[PDB]
RNA sequence: AAAUACCACUACUCCUAUUGUUUUUUUACUUAUUCAAUGUGAAGACAUUGUCAGGUGGGGAGUUCCUUUAGUCCCUCGAAAUUUGAGGCUAGAGGAGAAAAGUUACCACA
């Protein structure tokens, strides 16, 4: 493994900022005198404690191959890409969120954008190109991802019309199998 | 910040209480060790601190905007 | 510790919370499984029936 | 539309300093951010880029003086760094 | 699998007692030790600390090991008893250097 650098750690969080409401929360002390840390191992990095990253220090780097919850990865030209895995993340401290109902709940599974017809519940005054997380009607997280218009105009909108860009599922652990 | 021009001001404004709903959270402990509690039309000038620690939990776990919102980690 | 001198005063509210804290430890270890449904509350009016004040880890250090 | 990363653009010196400047397609060292005071710094200033424009004075100034306050904080712990492996 | 009469041995498992050795846990107390002061107090057998053996090392300084193949049935190491698996020997094949690089009948855009 190896931790993150200043640039590194800047987009890391410049993306969680997107997302999230308060990461001085994620990167808080607890009770025990340990914090939660960012380690990088073959370009994906890991939300992970301290404790468990000195602790998995003692395995070879070609055989580490997990380590805590991995957030995402950064690409080749140096961007981050978070990931259905980092989802629980945003749903413990999500900023904007959106429910749909079953019929739009299973085609967001299948790969499928969201719909003013699937469309259950908002949250009030969300901007044009936000972050929102999207529950089902049960407050089960479902996945993420960022809204296409504003509160009022999905109001006024079409409800055959798109609402949400998805960008990563639960689906996917049905790929990763 | 239950005032209704403050209330739908809101998000423009940047108007966050998490502040104080965390220190009331953390003073919790030490009002209810604190023996001069109950040493005693209006809305803000009462005289029992008993009396404001109602209006603050009243305040923060049943607002009058937005009650059936509250999050439910708050409420526990 | 930042008051007075009093380090007789300080050890024992020091082995009082001490004991307090092992006693909560010692409930809570005993509590887990006691199912506490709001129309079934027959465990927890039984919890430790057949206990007596001495094997608390508080009940040792009164006595 | 080209980058300046692809363009072989020497850098200039404005009022931001340059610096001291490293070879091209060499080791540049990395600095590891791990502390939680360089996090704190970090985040404090991704919420200001974030949050931006706010109307009330005293709102900005308290932004910066908490972005200020984090770097105070940051450099302390350096400088105590500093020493502790200086001295002992 | 093993066959009981007869008489010979040692193999473990569970209890007991004294004519004894060590090791570990809990608790008690200061002399090991930790903290404060100057022209003695508190804490406490745990910490802290030290040494050897290793695991890792994308960070710092310096310089330019495993896997497969065939053979002798040659040695060791494990394992089941009437045999194996893993190392070892011989010589073919795999793995300027933290900056980045190579690649694809794939994807989006131009």
């Amino acid at each position: 493994m190896r931790p993150l650098t200043d640039q590194e750690m800047k987009i890391v969080l410049d993306k969680l900022a997107n997302y999230m409401t308060d990461l001085k929360s994620l990167i808080a002390p607890l009770e025990d005198g340990d914090r939660y840390v960012f380690r990088m191992q073959k370009d994906r990095v890991y939300y992970v404690k301290l404790s468990i990253a000195n602790i998995a220090t003692c395995v070879a780097r070609d055989k580490l191959l997990s380590l805590g919850t991995c957030l995402g990865k950064m690409t080749k030209s140096g961007k981050f890409r978070l990931h259905i895995t980092a989802l629980p993340i945003l749903a413990q401290n999500a900023r904007y969120k959106i429910w749909v109902k079953d019929n739009g709940a299973q085609p967001f599974l299948y790969g499928s954008n969201i719909v003013k017809a699937h469309v259950g519940r908002w949250t009030e005054d969300c901007p044009e190109h936000s972050g929102c997380v999207v529950y089902n009607m049960a407050d089960i997280p479902l996945g993420f991802g960022v809204t296409a218009r504003s509160t009022a105009e999905a109001r006024r909108l079409d409800p055959t019309g798109i609402v949400c860009f998805r960008q990563a599922d639960c689906g996917e652990y049905l790929r990763d199998e | 910040l239950e005032g209704q021009d403050a209330h739908n001001a809101r998000s423009d404004l940047h108007l966050d209480l998490s502040f104080f709903i965390t220190n009331l959270y953390r003073s919790l402990l030490s009002l209810s060790l604190n023996p001069d509690l109950e040493l005693g039309n209006n809305k803000i000038n009462l005289q029992t601190t008993t009396v404001l620690l109602l209006r603050c939990l009243t305040s923060v776990l049943l607002p009058p905007w937005n009650i059936r919102s509250v999050p439910p980690i708050r409420l526990a | 510790r930042k008051g007075n001198k009093n380090a007789k005063l300080g050890s024992s509210l020091v082995v009082l919370v001490q004991k307090l804290e092992m006693n909560a430890k010692f409930i809570e270890e005993r509590r887990a499984k006691v199912d506490f449904a709001p129309k079934d509350r027959a465990q927890v009016d039984a919890f430790l029936k057949d206990l007596e004040w001495e094997k608390t880890p508080l009940g040792a250090y009164v006595v | 539309v080209y980058s300046e990363k692809e363009l072989g653009i020497p850098q200039l010196n404005t009022v931001t300093p340059v610096g001291v400047t490293k070879p091209k397609g060499k080791k540049k060292g990395k600095v590891f951010v791990d502390d939680r005071e360089s996090m704190n710094t970090i985040l404090a200033m991704v919420e200001a880029e974030k949050q931006g424009q706010i109307e009330s004075k005293i709102m900005r100034a308290r932004q910066l003086e908490e972005i200020r306050e984090a770097r105070r904080i940051e450099a302390e712990k350096k400088e105590a760094e500093r020493k502790a492996l200086l001295e002992n």
